[PDB]
């Protein structure tokens, strides 16, 4: 996987907004690739981190983990720089054994992306009311 | 959900493509459908996920639109494509239908 | 019994653009890298760039003479290459060769060749 | 919303598979709505569990949580009925505040759904290759 | 150099087998570049991992290290999918100083590569016979 | 395996130098066969040691181990005998279980000897720079 | 971006010497990347290190840092190995805040790069004359 | 050389902004020279300082030093004077010995000036991406 | 890598074997290739690991050499074996080609 620019069209509630993300390199302590918002100022931009973890003597199986965060900026009065008011998170962790095939993991990925567009999840996430 | 339709009568009958629009009160997240009621009485399903055709549609019909404003285009109109068209949402459990535009 | 057929062609004045192709029917196309080789008249041959495989057009590399100017693309329909170019007739007068690129111990050579266009 | 049957077409690696899920009810003791695949043996079912928690005096945030479990089965040597060879998991969680509008939450949902189709996560999930 | 696909023809006991290896990336946390064989299940892959470490304040030497792992698989009685029966390992390490020229290092590399074709190590490795 | 003279032609960086090695007998404490450089003076020659180890109650599987070392001699001033300045090492350890066949171990041997001539390893060992 | 081979052209007082730097991998403990020149005897190589503070949600100050060093060799009268007589160093540091923009950082970069090719600094570094 | 008006041309991300620096005289206590931009409100000016260790007969190490700083102004909601929101700094240091030559110092200077216009550093400073 | 070729024109046309040499600036560790460009325009691969032929070569062509100096011999030359010959290295990622010797 080559870290490139990621363009996401037709996202948001109305299906009109886009999002262009630029790579920010891997973190050599923990191997987590990062991506941020085009434009920016740092500590006010939308971040996407992706890591992939290999089994060792501590953990038996593979683990793919995605953590995305994005803040809300409020321009205060008498100030020249906006501040972060609240933040919204999401983080997916996939766990797969060492004998899983390609079709299975593509099925889990595609099942999750298809479930994030069902009215069960549209009504669980946008409005915060569970299934009755 | 109230599926309001604006023009209520489409007068074009030859040639160039025609545009028939709908409006939802809320946002319905591409769960919008399209129907065709011939004056013989039969009703046909055309488009169900705002861009996905039914198995007996010759791709003269095509839909688009997102958010609240959805649309349907008919390139190369013919004399068998004159009816009243209804749009309806599949997002919420009441499943209200639209008004109707007569070709 | 392997040939390279599609050309594209074009005589593009400088400041314009041009896109080319090749047809590589056979040799289970999606397993080999695909390079572009050009020869200016006179001195020698030049190397343009290659593209990798992984059942998907995903990563390509170019030489330093044409970097940011040319783009190549692996269309996996059956066998289609691309050589979309920009601002040609300054020093880009050559005969263009698309070549299949095998290896041996990680060293890239070009076993099958084909002449398609000139510019 | 209301628990209905969720079909999911164009699923898988190629996009020609489907997955139908039938409602199984909402657990009273922890508030977890469930969907599952039709089958006799309970251990061989593909199941999706969703739950949104509200701020008590300990956490202060809204927490939406989806889980996906896929087992695989095989008929081994000298055995008649199949048994679960291995599992494939997925776990999404969203954390929001009390002042978050629905545009922010729908943006996070559709951003994650558009990331799960980008070639970065296709190569990071299906092929198990880190971003490099 | 740069991680490319490494084919290796004329491999094996007779010299009519090939082995292609695809890049898998460089690990950030320990600096280990990887090559592997194309396949769905991760446990059934032939994999080669290479890493060169530089002198810190504890070791003082350059250390090049190659590892080769080959598993073998079988479909046992009463089972459907194969599983790893046993492993075959190989582990080379080179240790050099800060003043070693490239002729010394290339001499050690080509000396080891010419020893691995001599009949002494053919009878000591393939037939498991000590030198007597 | 009969300990004989081992002649290695076309080794080195240029592919011109040769190396003739004479046997030095087995060490009866640990069974390690040895070989040295033709000519010599002792403690200034190039050495190759080869051992083969059998499983016991302490170790479960076979282990073939090769340790080669070679020094660099600098003729000092006012001295009649050269001294050892720096040394270069290499050591391969193969590990095989008791159920491995001939083709597998010949494959590991031939794979390692073929990997020591790829430009990945030519650029990892001669110049000391890893794969990027 | 991912570390690659950087070819610096038109260096020196006359403006015709070049430098070609190869990657040397990222130190995991502090996240410092390295590039170095080809050539034998690794102790006599030219080195460049680069180090950016890792992006976090709560970082107040981003810091970028570059360290050039160049050794010079002396083949001494009466020794085989060349040693390092003296080192030329250069340490460059950049310091930005989290609300800074892209054009401020680009302006500081190109300002320093255009100061280093001005007579005020090619008189003060090449000739060691203070500005009076 | 004597301090003069330095006109730096072609700065900025696009490469069209300029800077014109006027001398501000040499601090007697430490020998640090200053240059600064024209414009009213002297607190909101861009500053460059330069400082060479003074030549002596018994100096073992010469040290050259440059400090750029750039402030940004904010006309606050409810005040007459603009204040300084934030500072962009840059500290460059050079270190040479007394036996070093002119071409070594010129080589280090032009090497740093050519590194600062390379994609490895216009990606790491303008975008704050670490090299991975 | 600069693949320099010395003689630049080989004048022999009958009988005995001919020797065409190349030189690399660095050492390339037997990753040297050979090519044949006929004046019709076609290009053929002959030798790829300095001693290993392609599948349509009648073993009149044979290569040797190691280090930097490589070579190609043509025993029993014929009238179909007259072209311009190019050598190029496969060791390093730029993949520069050679000058060319015209038969």
């Amino acid at each position: 996987a080559k870290l490139e620019t990621v363009t996401l069209g037709n996202i948001g509630k109305d299906g009109k907004q886009t999002l262009v993300l630029n790579p920010r390199g891997v973190n050599p302590t923990n191997g987590v690739a990062s991506l941020s918002q085009a434009g920016a100022v740092p500590a006010l931009e939308k971040r996407v981190t992706v890591s992939v973890s290999q089994p060792s003597r501590n953990r038996k199986n593979y683990k793919v983990q995605v953590k995305i965060q994005n803040p809300t900026a409020c321009t205060a009065n008498g100030s020249c720089d906006p501040s972060v008011t609240r933040q919204a998170y999401a983080d997916v962790t996939f766990s797969f054994t060492q004998y899983s095939t390609d079709e299975e993991r593509a099925f889990v990925r595609t099942e999750l992306a298809a479930l994030l567009a069902s009215p069960l999840l549209i009504d669980a996430i946008d409005q915060l009311n569970p299934a009755y | 959900i109230q599926m309001t339709q604006t023009t209520s009568s489409l007068s074009a009958s030859l040639g160039d493509r025609v545009t028939i629009t709908c409006r939802a009160s809320q946002v319905i997240s591409n769960y919008l459908n399209w129907y065709q009621q011939k004056p013989d009485g039969t009703v046909k399903l055309l488009i169900y996920y705002t861009s996905r055709l039914h198995s007996g549609v010759p791709s003269r019909f095509s839909g688009s639109g997102s958010g609240t404003d959805y649309s349907l285009t008919i390139s190369n109109l013919e004399q068998e494509d004159i009816a009243t068209y209804f749009c309806q949402q599949g997002n919420t459990l009441p499943y209200t239908f639209g008004g109707g535009t007569k070709l | 019994e392997v040939q390279l057929q599609e050309s594209g062609g074009g005589l593009v004045q400088p400041g314009g653009s041009l896109s080319l192709s090749c047809a590589a029917s056979g040799f289970t196309f999606t397993d080999y890298y695909m390079s572009w080789v050009r020869q200016p008249p006179g001195k020698a041959l030049e190397w343009l760039g290659f593209i990798r495989i992984k059942a998907n057009s995903y990563t390509t590399e170019y030489s330093a003479s044409v970097k940011g100017r040319f783009t190549i693309s692996r269309d996996n329909s059956q066998s289609i290459l691309y050589l979309q170019m920009n601002a040609l007739r300054a020093e880009d007068s050559a005969t263009y060769y698309c070549a299949r690129s095998p290896d041996y111990y990680g060293g890239y050579y070009f076993d099958y060749w084909g002449q398609v266009t000139t510019l």
